[PDB]
């Protein structure tokens, strides 16, 4: 019945943000949300969506005919230069989505990263990570104090010496 | 007590493309690459005309099928493949260019050229060209000798462009079946016809001979056009052959033209055209038509490409 | 105790390009810009004619160096410098346009046009045209008056496409160098070629006059061409000065055309040409040919682009 | 005597692998290769290459000729639409190359502080980093020990009180 | 005791533009693309010459604009609104292929062809051509009969290449204001001008007939020109209405042309121009002119586009 | 009167350098740039803008003419020609910088957390992150001990025994 954060697995509980925690204590288990870090992944992944939405105000118009077929050689060029065009935006529509997915993919691990570098500078001395993604917490922790490390209201001066004991023995 | 740090994650992934990976799942992804086609064209906001059975190129010269368009004013325009520049059988001089200058003209205005003749018919009418019956081009005067096989007297007529815009002008040579109709109906001898402006000279000499029957005639009348400059003026030296102006043509404005084969709704609002209809789309990419026209997304090879708009998907353990 | 990570390093570092660094080492690197060229031309698969003496166009009217390949048919057409398209002086109108046709046609099937002819030479043959004895254009007949200056009759020939595919039809204007020379073959007066069609009219004069010797000759036969369409009929109006057509031709289906000057090879198998040989490489770019064509990597002007494939180099402390 | 991981230098001993383990213990030193980070790069690298392997299936004609050559002016138009065309794709060509080189090259340096924090968290309170991508262990270490951390099967629990102590003072 | 890790900032922040963001501050940016216009035409280095009057095509005729550059040398050449390639009313024949092949000539070098003339008058001249009195084109001939009304002979003229490059010549065919006019200067009965080489084959008809006043003038001079190859030969034959060339024209070398309405600075030096100036720029990009020529950075829409040259910027907490 | 390091804010009093030390011992206040991290950044951000200055020796001639306008259809073709090239290069370019800005403040981060990642090596076990981008020294450290850790001199075994018991208790 034991609990596991990132690194080797994801929350398909977690319905009401990208990123959040999850604990186990005296009280039981439970699962929260964190809001800074969904709205930063969010705020950029929209930030891309709007970039690829601004239209363009050239105005293209005929230059060929599908009902009279133009002269050959000039219908030639004009197919050619084209095709020519086409495999450019084909390739450049190809490697744009590639090179944002890869980007999108990446911000987001950074994230997550960020979320669990920012709680353990919060957690001081008083935990230890356990490698997937958790946090060994070496005192009473109840919601309350839960809570206090989710606002990033927790002052690990308040459990140090409790913490520092269960640890060193 | 613990506690840990996780992102979510579903059942329900996406694949898309990276640099590295193929197919690799995502949270949630959105389509960059429209495919998603309104088969009308959607005119609202725009002034529209269909042309139908009328070509582009038929609304200068007038023939039967065009007579609703001579003076028409448009912001789109509308060409159908049953359309048809002529009655008497016959074809354009570098009619694509004519098009294209027709297409983006908000339409035309027609203002007569003042031309008058003496001791010759301006009669001339056919049964191709039917307008209740026998007729001819609306803008245009088929002329004649007089009697038959007469004399074509030689001819010379001008026309200044007192406009402040440029005066498209629009003439036809006539080539008849046999050397025998040319002279019935302008006389024997050659036949030339020269066109005079101040940036541009041409000349024209008729072509009698045996061609297949279209509209039930073998004769063919090839146009030629100009654009006549202001202030500048056009002069026509003639002795036959020669299918002269009644009134001229001045572009009003702005307007785009499509070709089409699907019909017209003006409760939608489109910006970008085919002839397969209208694509409506804030998508950067199109895989609909190549040759699509107006203010589109650029048009792709791919019919998909997914752009990842969540994170990676990492499965729980289960 | 101790346990350190670590990652591989080498001596044998190569350098590469990135945003920020130029020359940067890395521990292995591939080339993305293909310079390596097959001096052949790769025709395994592919059925491959090599015209040689024989031009594209002479496929079509029939100098002697084109009688092997007057029906040719085949996936891979090679033109040669030393090719061409007359035996008897001239060129075609239009010439490029026809040649970017046959080079995607799949070969040409020929098949008659059934002209008979009346009060008329029909044997017309030139020393530049040499086949076993003088001799003319294989599809084509050089018509005469009868005896010498006499008058050429005015004669109309007409030709429908029975079939489901457009038909290519060629016809000559001839140039004598004299009108001495075009009146002691089609008599005197003027002469006049018509050639009508469903969507096509073109008119063609003589053009008497001194020019430099080609193959020994003075004298210029300019050809002509269009594309007849299914079940359209071409009517041939004239005098004299006419080069008629035996048979039209055909298009086969589906080929492509490039122009070498390098040998062929069966062996190797390839689908992207240039005058140099072949380019096969799974390599997205290359620096051989800008104007190579089939399937072929995007040229660029660089001859080399190093892709990394592997780490970053940083060498070990001694 | 002294051996050192990343952060300034490589390994150009280390021919079994790209990323690898190198210990020092009373049976010695020894260097061993990790598979699945160096699997991780090697997977990315070669998906790149197919990527760029990925034909295209449009077919170009000639537009031109270099027997007879065309008209001046279309001829001129062709030339400056190919050439244009070229600057185009010589100039994708480049920033292709050095934007895959620049990603390469990082993530490349990602999955080496992947594998540095992995091994970080396994040793968890047992050792300490010499800040040359090292870990001195504060306990007896053998070759079996070692094995047991490059194969991920090393318990920090049975080595914890001997390590802290070692630390401590 | 306490240490702290930072980074610089300041309040002094320039915004730039992400894949994801639109608006973030940087500490330091730059611009990519060049708007500073040097409104001269800088041309140290360059051998430059101002055309002024003359049009570039008059340089091969000649006409009183283009006496200075009937032999010009140039690296740089430069076309003013102002210019003129004619003095009889008149236009070339692919006017702008021949202009592309003049503004990269390096200049012209002439070359006398010889032609010598019997029972003909040459010194045709005119109004129009003012040199002291009345003239004509510097390196033409006006052909007329020799008295008023009397026959024209048939001619034949003929000019080899002997030289390695390419012979630039020029013909014109004049086109009377009627054909009283016409049989008053070259007699009657039609005219005809053929023009043979050994890849080329034309004719030439006049066609007489009033047209607007140029210059005073209702008559045109159109102008005809190929390029001659090495040790081949061009014939010209003809009965009247033929202007003949003087001279032949050869290139020096190479030059680069551009169109201009600003003045000239040989202090200044540039490779990049357009006809509002100079663009001297070591940014990637301009938005100055599309169609700017020479070396120069690729033009875009955009007038900016901040390349960031510094970390993002962070203010520090007051 | 606290000082904080780089997570929210920078410094408007760091001019000599891009990134810096800043402490506060007995001595009082202090504030250096660090060179290394420094010259990285800055020579990666050159490094990109003679990237961007190389410049092409394509030529390109006048394809038509503003004076005496060319013929229609050709005329028509050319434009399009041109304005479809146009629409690519507005594209490239605008795609080029917001890559380029993307990984250039990227790569500035990444400067920033290996000089402080550095810094968290050299203190060993002498001191304790705060969570505002410092370390909590627990010893004495004079401006010649803020020195030594300046220019990597600082040698931790010296102030072990002193820090670990400040920290303990
Ligand atoms: C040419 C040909 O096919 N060879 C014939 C055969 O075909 C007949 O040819 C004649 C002559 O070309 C055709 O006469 C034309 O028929 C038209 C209807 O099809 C029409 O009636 C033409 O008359 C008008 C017209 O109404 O348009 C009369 C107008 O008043 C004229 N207007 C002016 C200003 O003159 C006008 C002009 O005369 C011409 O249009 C100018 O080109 O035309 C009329 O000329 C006849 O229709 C053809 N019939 C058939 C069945 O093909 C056969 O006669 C064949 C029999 O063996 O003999 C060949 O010589
Ligand atoms: C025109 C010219 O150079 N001026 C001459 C000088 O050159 C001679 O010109 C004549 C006339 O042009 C040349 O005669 C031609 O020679 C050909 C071989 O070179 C050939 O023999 C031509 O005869 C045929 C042919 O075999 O091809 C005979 C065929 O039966 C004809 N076929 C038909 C259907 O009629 C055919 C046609 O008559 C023409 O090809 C149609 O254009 O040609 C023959 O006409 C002669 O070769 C030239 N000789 C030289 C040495 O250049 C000199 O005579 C010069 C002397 O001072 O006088 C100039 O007037
Ligand atoms: C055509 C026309 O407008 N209709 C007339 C009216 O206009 C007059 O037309 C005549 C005839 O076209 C004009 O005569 C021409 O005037 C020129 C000056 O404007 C000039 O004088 C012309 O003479 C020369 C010349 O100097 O250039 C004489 C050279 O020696 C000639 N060179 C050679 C080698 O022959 C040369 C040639 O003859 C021509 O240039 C070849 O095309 O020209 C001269 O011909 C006259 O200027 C026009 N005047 C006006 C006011 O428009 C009126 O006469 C009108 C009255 O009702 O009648 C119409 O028929
Ligand atoms: C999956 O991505 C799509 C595309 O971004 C999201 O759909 C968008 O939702 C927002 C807000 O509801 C709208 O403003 C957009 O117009 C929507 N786009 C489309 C294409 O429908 C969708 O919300 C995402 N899924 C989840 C679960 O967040
Ligand atoms: C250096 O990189 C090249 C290119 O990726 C590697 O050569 C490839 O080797 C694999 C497997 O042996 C083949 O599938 C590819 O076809 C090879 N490519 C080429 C261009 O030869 C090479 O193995 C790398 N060097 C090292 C030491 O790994
Ligand atoms: C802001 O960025 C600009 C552009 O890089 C810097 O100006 C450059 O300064 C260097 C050295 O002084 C010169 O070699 C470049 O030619 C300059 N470029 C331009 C466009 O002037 C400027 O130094 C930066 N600002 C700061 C405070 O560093
Ligand atoms: C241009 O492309 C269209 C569609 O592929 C084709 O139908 C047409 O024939 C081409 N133009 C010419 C001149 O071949
Ligand atoms: C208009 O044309 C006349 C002759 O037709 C000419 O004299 C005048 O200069 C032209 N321009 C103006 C503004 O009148
Ligand atoms: C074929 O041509 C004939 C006349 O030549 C015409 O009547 C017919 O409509 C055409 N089409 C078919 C399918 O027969
Ligand atoms: C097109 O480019 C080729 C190669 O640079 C050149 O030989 C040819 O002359 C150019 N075309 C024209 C019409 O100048
Ligand atoms: C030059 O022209 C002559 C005839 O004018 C021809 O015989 C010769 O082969 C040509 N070439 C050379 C190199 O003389
Ligand atoms: C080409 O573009 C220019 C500038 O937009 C315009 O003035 C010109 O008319 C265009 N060419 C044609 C043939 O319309």
């Amino acid at each position: 019945g034991a609990i596991a954060g990132f690194i080797e697995n994801g929350w398909e509980g977690l319905i009401d943000g990208w990123y959040g925690f999850r604990h186990q204590n005296a009280q039981g288990e439970g699962t929260a949300a964190d809001y800074k870090s969904t709205q930063s992944a969010i705020d950029q992944i929209t930030g891309k969506l709007n970039r690829l939405i601004e239209k363009t105000n050239q105005q293209f118009e005929l230059i060929d005919n599908e009902f009279n077929e133009v002269e050959k050689q000039i219908g030639n060029v004009i197919n050619w230069t084209r095709d020519s065009i086409t495999e450019v935006w084909s390739y450049n529509a190809e490697l744009l989505v590639a090179m944002e997915n890869q980007h999108t993919i990446d911000l987001a691990d950074s994230e997550m990263d960020k979320l669990y570098e920012r709680v353990k500078r919060q957690l001081r001395e008083n935990a230890e990570e356990d490698g997937t993604g958790c946090f060994e917490i070496f005192h009473k922790c109840d919601d309350d104090c839960m809570a206090s490390i989710r606002n990033n209201t927790y002052d690990h001066s308040k459990y140090r010496e409790e913490a520092m004991q269960n640890r060193i023995q | 007590d613990k506690i840990c740090l996780g992102h979510h994650a579903v059942s329900n992934g996406t694949k898309v493309n990276t640099l590295t990976e193929r197919g690799v799942e995502v949270v949630n992804a959105t389509e960059t690459v429209e495919r998603t086609n309104i088969p009308r064209i959607c005119s609202k906001g725009k002034r529209t005309v269909d042309l139908g059975q009328c070509g582009l190129l038929g609304t200068i010269t007038g023939p039967p099928q065009c007579d609703q368009f001579l003076e028409f004013s448009a912001d789109l325009i509308i060409e159908r493949r049953e359309g048809s520049d002529v009655c008497y059988p016959g074809k354009f001089v570098n009619e694509e260019a004519l098009r294209q200058i027709l297409r983006e003209s908000g339409g035309i205005d027609k203002e007569a050229m003042g031309f008058t003749y003496s001791g010759i018919r301006t009669n001339g009418a056919t049964s191709a060209c039917r307008r209740s019956g026998s007729s001819f081009y609306a803008e245009m005067k088929w002329l004649l000798s007089n009697t038959d096989n007469a004399a074509f007297p030689q001819m010379t007529k001008s026309y200044k462009n007192t406009r402040k815009s440029p005066a498209l002008i629009v003439w036809g040579i006539h080539h008849s079946v046999s050397t025998a109709e040319q002279t019935k109906l302008y006389g024997s001898g050659n036949k030339l016809v020269t066109v005079g402006s101040s940036n541009y000279q041409q000349s024209f000499v008729p072509s009698p001979g045996a061609r297949p029957q279209v509209n039930g005639l073998s004769g063919r009348i090839d146009f030629h056009w100009l654009m006549l400059n202001p202030n500048d003026t056009v002069t026509f030296s003639f002795n036959g052959a020669f299918i002269a102006p009644d009134r001229a043509s001045f572009l009003r404005g702005k307007s785009m033209g499509i070709q089409s084969g699907v019909q017209v709704d003006a409760n939608c609002e489109g910006d970008c055209y085919h002839s397969g209809g209208t694509i409506i789309s804030n998508l950067p990419f199109q895989n609909i038509d190549s040759r699509a026209v107006g203010k589109c997304p650029r048009y792709v090879k791919q019919r998909s490409l997914l752009l990842a708009t969540g994170m990676k998907n990492v499965p729980e353990i289960p």
